[PDB]
RNA sequence: UGGCUCUGCCAACGCUACGGCUUGGCGGGCUUAGGUGGGGUUCGGCAAAACGUCGAUUACUGAAAAUGGAAAGGCGGGGCCGACUU
RNA sequence: AUCACCU
């Protein structure tokens, strides 16, 4: 869209510094965290372009995967790269782009 | 090994074995719904088999009888048993037992009859092949030999699960049936070699060759063998003969004179091909009739690893 | 429940397998990166499954779980070291089996 | 015990995967011998080699024949990757023996895929 | 037509490709994905032009707007500065040239 | 038409050495050239398996994206420029496959 | 596995927000089993040990063999020392 | 028996 991406930019702008703090050790994960962080604005921009909710739900799945990545980087990534503080704020920003996504789902799923 | 063996369900379920069992169960079957459904979470299923056998919660899934097949877990549990239970039974098997012993095998059996047909220049021979070995193994006086060597309460229970301690019918179609049939007919080996002081013989599960340098003695031996295996082992003797070594010992697929060894193998090949055809003919229901037939005649030529052969090529 | 439970149980698969999949030598790079893309990237299939409640995606979650199982089979049957030792395949297979059970129950639920 | 039930139990995927695991088990060592160079083609070979399992697996846990045909396309691309690894990877990547061997294993998986494609099409 | 955007998009590429190689290794996944959105957005045009399901043209605009994102991300990326804001404007001149073409091509196919 | 993947195998036979040689410098482009070079066989092996002219158009796209990669790697500068000769002795090879695909696209659009 | 979100040096496709970055060197660190099909069988000795079996799940130890446990001894040959031959 | 595959 435009506003979801601008609100997701805030997720990226918060999470990308976190993803760059992940050590070389877990560099292969941040590849796919950033391929899910940075790569999710493909799915928010591909959902923007493609009114089909398939790519919107794909956008929702990506947001949910990004929320997993928060969980993962905070714990499952063993040096819990994201701290539980940094999840909670990043999940606020994910929830604000999940607000728009759930409300974009809403505005697409009218009939 | 020290009699006893009173702690084998520990070794049967000792992963290191339950994996050997696994690799033995899967060998050749790595294309069986059973392996492929097991292979998925294979080592979780082995840990749940380590656990179901360690805890004696194991139940043998019902035999799928077309030849009674099992599951993969079942054949694994048998492979686990007959990795610990087989070497404590195939140690008391008089060397002249030649079935389901990897060392002393089919070929060594045909070589052995020849061997002790050469030496002692046997003037005479006894074939005393058993009838329904598997279908008439006491599965009860079997478990008086699978209980004089196991002495482990829970192995004995695993044996009794993998093979109920009741009936008269070792399910041909199992690795524990193989082993226990050798063990069971090992009682007639130990009525040939021990009692009957008959040093020259050979057996593969049901086929009991007993080359002896005198004729009427070999007919005695046989009568004594039949009376034993009937009264003690409920194994009717289907065919027997006391032939001069010249008729040839129709042992184990060969016809074993001291000197030559004319592979008569034909019944087998005929049956192999017959099963073969039946399956790539869609006629897998008259095959049960044929199978029942051939399970009567020249299956008392212990051609059951061939029955499992053709339980696998064809279904 | 269902998706949330499966993912929390699959977290423990990743909680075990991600360390295994990060230790995999760079020799087995694409094994390590495709193990991870089927480890971490299986939450994607769990997400889509729950997000959609279409049995096809809880089956493709099973396909990811089964590809995950291949990966343990393969990272066992990798040959420079042995990547995933069979204990780590075993424990992983136990964890993936628990995920398989919940996915199985979830598949059953929808079926 | 009950073998841990994966869902959509598909014989063909399981078999094809077990038989394709032999392709991988053969080809992965000889992808992992591809030089330090030629390593992006090996990335893609492996991503093609090791990633064909996913193609089979998703095909088995699909009823979609599209996924079955996509698994066939991947086997054909892997069949290609043999051609490439043999000839075009200029050092060597795959000896004619290694290809002759690998092509045999891929052909086994090709057979199982063909049979699987066939059984669904009816 | 596909050849028009792609050649005008090679000005994006030819501009942003030295820029996307000068993105810090530190920002290497964003660089590899900037480049995989720079290069490989030509693939979204070419798909859109060699085929023409207009979904493929929206995916082309998506990549162009994801490219615009990569600009607006790689500028203000983090500490190792990547794309300067100037480069983002200059790039966005050329990304808006293919924006115009692909957009007018969307419009013309629509 | 499966002389395509054997005429295109002569594109790869040319363009793959002209890709192993794009240095690390241009290794995101090399990876993406090799995924358009090597991974155009996939589009010709998907083609021959869904005559469905779409996949042959998507393999025309991959030949045209290979022609882009040709013209890109030329203008990649330094001793990594795909020599104008190579762009021309590969656009000859890609145009061979372009004409076999021109025929495939013809022979399948015209039933 | 051409790496490294990796440095130090250095140089320039470059690109700089002027810091660097990039990128290249240049060092350094980090990086038998399985699949698929379908005559040593010699002659001798010891048969001691071992191994097997019966003894024996015995005696025994211990309420109880309780997933402890022999042995003498018998029976073997499977075993052994040898020759030859493998 | 054949096939891989290293000791």
């Amino acid at each position: 869209q435009m506003l979801i991406v601008e609100r997701y930019e805030r997720v990226i702008s918060y999470l990308y510094p976190i993803a760059q703090s992940i050590p070389r050790k877990h560099g292969v994960a941040r590849e796919m965290f950033l391929k899910c962080l940075l790569g999710q604005v493909e799915l928010f921009i591909v959902a923007g372009k493609s009114n089909q909710v398939s790519k919107l739900y794909a956008a929702d799945a990506g947001l949910a995967m990004l929320r997993f990545w928060l969980r993962f980087l905070a714990g499952i990534q063993k040096p819990h790269a994201m701290t539980p503080h940094q999840v909670e704020t990043a999940q606020v920003l994910i929830a604000e782009v999940g607000r728009i996504l759930g409300s974009w789902i809403a505005r697409v799923n009218r009939k | 090994m020290g009699k006893r063996h009173r702690n084998l369900i520990d070794q049967i379920t000792t992963w290191e074995n339950l994996l050997d069992a696994y690799r033995k169960t899967s060998h050749g079957k790595r294309r069986t719904w059973g392996y492929l459904e097991f292979k998925e979470y294979d080592l979780a299923n082995l840990l749940a088999l380590q656990a179901e056998l360690k805890a004696g919660n194991y139940e043998r899934g019902p035999y799928r009888e077309f030849i009674s097949a099992l599951e993969f877990k079942d054949r694994l549990v048998q492979h686990a048993l007959c990795n610990i239970v087989a070497p404590i039974f195939e140690a008391g098997l008089l060397p002249y037992t030649y079935a389901c012993r990897p060392d002393k095998g089919t070929h060594a059996g045909v070589c052995h009859v020849q061997a002790e047909l050469r030496r002692t220049r046997a003037t005479h021979f006894l074939k005393s092949d058993f009838s329904k070995f598997f279908p008439s193994i006491d599965r009860a006086a079997l478990y008086a030999m699978i209980d004089k060597k196991i002495h482990c309460a829970a192995t004995r229970r695993l044996l009794r699960v993998v093979l109920p301690d009741e009936g008269v019918g070792i399910p041909i179609g199992s690795l524990t049936s193989q082993l226990f049939a050798n063990v069971y007919g090992g009682a007639v080996d130990r009525l040939l070699h021990d009692e009957l002081k008959q040093r020259h013989w050979a057996r593969y599960m049901d086929d009991i060759v007993v080359l002896g340098d005198d004729p009427e003695e070999l007919r005695a031996v046989f009568y004594r063998l039949r009376d034993f295996a009937s009264e003690r082992l409920g194994l009717k003797i289907s065919h027997w003969q006391v032939a001069p070594v010249s008729r040839g010992i129709n042992f184990l697929g060969y016809r074993i004179w001291p000197t030559h060894k004319l592979l008569r193998k034909s019944s087998v090949k005929r049956a192999k091909r017959k099963v073969a055809n039946f399956i790539k003919h869609g006629e897998d229901e008259s095959l049960q009739r044929f199978l029942a037939s051939w399970s009567g005649h020249a299956q008392w030529a212990d051609t059951h690893n061939l029955f499992t052969w053709m339980e696998e090529q064809y279904g």
